[PDB]
């Protein structure tokens, strides 16, 4: 489970900033925000952010339009 | 010095095999080699393969 | 003295062709003893209805080329070594075949009766036939067990079980105190005549009643 | 002088008795050269270390 | 006073955690590596045949 | 005994020097765990009285790194004993040999992957029978004399006792012989009572509450650390002229 | 496929005093090499049996020291009496008194022997007796139960807080020590499949072998209930 991130290294063109995005991610998945999609096999928060990097339904820019939206409708 | 060894072993060819020139399927040799009658080194035998 | 019995999910995989069984948790050094049981009881010695001999008409020695053939006069011997057709009611029965036109073989054409029951029609014996017309073929099947390479002559080899593939893998459990503990996992193939479970089953009963003689006296409760 | 005190103890002349499996109970291949040798303890250990 | 239910918890923590491993003399970049670990019996880490 | 040998260990388990050397033996007149006493000869003989060697083994005590120094008897009652050879066996020096290794079964064959580039593999029949088990004594020396403070008594029913502590010391100081170890016990305790100091009051209501002894000393018993535990062997302290009350002494 | 051939037990021999020659002359295609080895593995991994636990001595404290009059080691002592075979019906703990004093070696048949304990080795060797003066009490505890556990798992979830004296003794039973088995050929006028096998065991005149073979196949045929009588999770 989660063993390579190799998914997003071809979708995203960096890997560097896929560390940032991922805890961006993890954080909105531990605290709140969003429902996590999948089951808690024998995972952690930030091992199902991961696989959700890795399904590819997540990036930099749809954090970004996630965060745009968190913040206008404060 | 143990997987090199062990994949050397069970990949050398040799004469005078017990059952010799059998033709049989892919996953099959594994169900006649665990239980009798066959060695590992089987030399020229055409069998399938995918 | 005191032992556990495992209460966990059995059997999670595709009922098609895989087999996936978990035996979870149980004692130590036992894993193996289940799997040298079940490969011993289901792979050497298990009934069938396989292939035994197969005689087709014309040359009576050795690859039988050039007689109705075009590509291999050896492919449709591991065709029909791979087809598992059962028998119910009688023992020994002859099929025929019958095949016109250029084409692969169908499994469907071939004929059948009551206690003759194919698999699969999708199963091909021969693929390239450059005739209008096919030669005959008996193909004589048996209810033997024990798959030996064949040395009787007037050929194939008389398949026992319809599994492919037997092996086995043990795991440590994670009980309280108990850590070095045994989680059977047995991967093994099917070609898809009979579920795999029951075949686990059929080897379990093998295991059972042939340990029924000294079980007698006394009475294990 | 090893290979006659080898076979007057009823022991093979080449020092090598087939051994079974203790795991999948088959017989293995040409035999294995057993013994019993002058083996150690070296103070280093976990309860030191750990 | 190691009761089951803290030993239930260490199974679950220690199932998806990452753990560094590196040695002493570090002359590669390789050293330092992580693995997930497993209770095995005993207090004797054992490394990976293919690190 | 070493079956793959040389021959040289004879010299070298004669000459290793914890061991039990004749002098003008002869017959053992009695064997025990730290006595052996030997009868006269009469034909090599003293002219001072018929003097009796008697050699006192040194049996369990501690070496350097840890190490249980025993010392084995193997002579008997009632057989001759010449000069040159053995009478008691030391360390891993059994018959009068070094041997200071065992002899198990050894089969060359990569198995399972469980001895991976020249590694060791042990089952369980080692396990069962305990072979290749040492003894680690270690020492837990403590100083209680002659700080800036004055003299002390010897744990003077020292405060901060626990419960197993209280059902291991029978009256005061050292615990009972032979008593159980496990994480953090009180098994050397000290006071350090001190003569010009201030008696720090705002403690005494802790006086009041917890603790035999009156809690102004503020003492520091030496307890056992993490990784240490087992059993104590002997107490052999201190020996001086004017010897005190000395319960455990 | 009618399977009717069933493995009968008979004429079990007996040599010396330990191994017992269990034949079996029933036999099938290959079922003689798995049972042999299911059979050997059950009976060396999880077999009852019962053996010293801990033993209460009458005049010392630790296990470290020493005691006069013998010529052996109290450490020693134990050790030996680890490996002391002894067999019982009606109970589990048994405790067991040893008083004799005067000048040679003791015996194993020395204890009192009573309904439940049941002496098979008359020379086991224990500590000596040197000169007048041995004053030897040990209170020794037989305990039935399983395969190998440590001291320190007896010791774990079970607060007692033991008195100085009761010394513990690792629990090595070893009931069985080897067993040889092989494969040879059946009697004549049969369908040419038939062999037999002779199976060895050093049961040391504790456990009967008829009852250790019974005892195997019951491990073996009750540890195979999750099998075909299945159920629904």
């Amino acid at each position: 489970a989660r063993v390579t991130v190799q998914d997003a290294v071809e979708k995203i063109g960096n890997r560097f900033d896929l560390v940032l995005v991922a805890a961006r991610r993890a954080r909105q998945m531990q605290v709140g925000g969003k429902d996590p999609l999948v089951p808690e096999e024998n995972d952690k928060t930030t091992v199902i952010a991961l696989r959700e990097i890795e399904e590819g339904l997540i990036n930099n820019q749809i954090l970004d339009v996630r965060e745009r939206q968190e913040q206008q409708e404060q | 010095q143990d997987v090199v060894l062990g994949l050397y072993y069970m990949t050398r060819d040799c004469v005078n095999a017990k059952g010799e020139g059998m033709v049989l399927t892919g996953p099959k040799e594994a169900e006649r080699l665990y239980r009798s009658g066959l060695a590992s080194l089987h030399a020229r035998v055409k069998v399938r393969i995918t | 003295t005191e032992f556990l019995k495992p209460r966990l999910v059995d059997i999670e995989q595709v009922s098609s062709t895989h087999a996936k069984v978990t035996l979870e948790p149980l004692e130590r050094g036992f894993g193996h003893t289940l799997g040298n049981a079940l490969r011993r009881i289901l792979l050497s010695s298990m009934p069938g209805c396989a292939v035994t001999e197969v005689e087709i008409d014309g040359v009576l020695h050795e690859y039988s080329t050039k007689e109705g053939v075009q590509e291999d006069i050896l492919e449709i011997l591991l065709n029909l070594k791979g087809l598992a057709v059962r028998v119910q009611g009688k023992d020994e029965v002859i099929l025929t075949l019958n095949k016109s036109g250029i084409g692969p073989v169908t499994a469907a054409d071939i004929t059948h009766d009551g206690d003759v029951e194919i698999v699969k029609p999708q199963h091909v014996i021969c693929h390239l036939t450059d005739e209008n017309a096919s030669i005959s073929m008996r193909i004589k099947v048996q209810r033997g067990r024990g798959y030996v390479p064949a040395s009787t002559r007037i050929l194939v080899d008389a398949c026992y079980s319809p599994v492919e593939r037997i092996a086995y893998n043990v795991e440590a459990a994670r009980v309280e105190q108990r850590t070095d503990l045994d989680k059977l996992v047995i991967e093994m193939e099917t070609n898809g005549t009979i579920d795999p479970e029951e075949a686990i089953r059929r080897a379990a009963t093998i295991l059972a009643e042939q340990l029924e003689a000294f079980v007698d006296l006394r009475d294990v409760r | 002088e090893i290979k006659e005190l080898l076979k007057l103890g009823d022991l093979p002349t080449s020092g090598q008795i087939r051994l079974y499996d203790g795991r999948t109970g088959e017989q293995f291949e040409r035999p294995v050269t057993v013994g019993y040798m002058y083996m150690l303890k070296l103070n280093h250990l976990v309860d030191d270390k750990m | 006073r190691e009761e089951a239910v803290v030993w239930d918890i260490l199974d679950e923590v220690i199932r998806e955690h990452p753990v560094l491993l590196n040695r002493a003399p570090t002359l590669h970049r390789l050293g330092i590596q992580a693995f997930e670990p497993v209770l095995i019996e005993g207090k004797a880490i054992q490394l990976h045949p293919l690190v | 005994k070493p079956l793959v040998g040389t021959g040289m260990e004879r010299a070298v388990a004669v000459d290793s020097g914890v061991t039990a050397v004749a002098k003008r033996g002869g017959v053992v007149q009695y064997v025990d765990a730290s006595r052996i006493v030997i009868k006269v000869n009469e034909d090599e003989m003293y002219p001072g009285e018929a003097g009796i060697d008697i050699y006192n083994l040194t049996k369990y005590t501690r070496s350097n790194q840890n190490t249980c120094i025993n010392q084995m008897p193997c002579v008997s009652l009632g057989e001759p004993v010449e000069r040159g050879d053995v009478l008691a066996d030391g360390p891993s020096t059994d018959l009068g040999e070094l041997a200071l290794g065992q002899n198990m079964r050894v089969a060359f064959m990569p198995w399972n992957g469980y001895n991976f580039e020249d590694s060791i593999l042990v089952s369980e029949r080692v396990v069962q029978e305990d072979r290749f088990t040492t003894i680690h004594i270690q020492e837990l020396a403590c100083v209680s004399r002659d700080t800036k403070l004055g003299p002390e008594e010897i744990t003077a029913d020292i405060p901060n006792v626990g419960e197993a502590a209280l059902s291991k010391l029978d009256e005061s100081g050292i615990v009972y012989i032979g008593a159980e170890v496990t994480g953090g016990d009180i098994l050397v305790g000290k006071v350090t009572p001190k003569g010009e100091t201030q008696l720090t009051p705002e403690e005494k209501l802790l006086r009041a509450i917890f603790g035999e002894k009156a809690s102004d000393v503020k003492d520091s018993s030496l307890r056992v650390p993490n990784g240490v535990s087992g059993t104590v062997i002997d107490v052999q302290v201190f020996t001086r002229d004017g010897v005190e009350k000395d319960k455990r002494a």
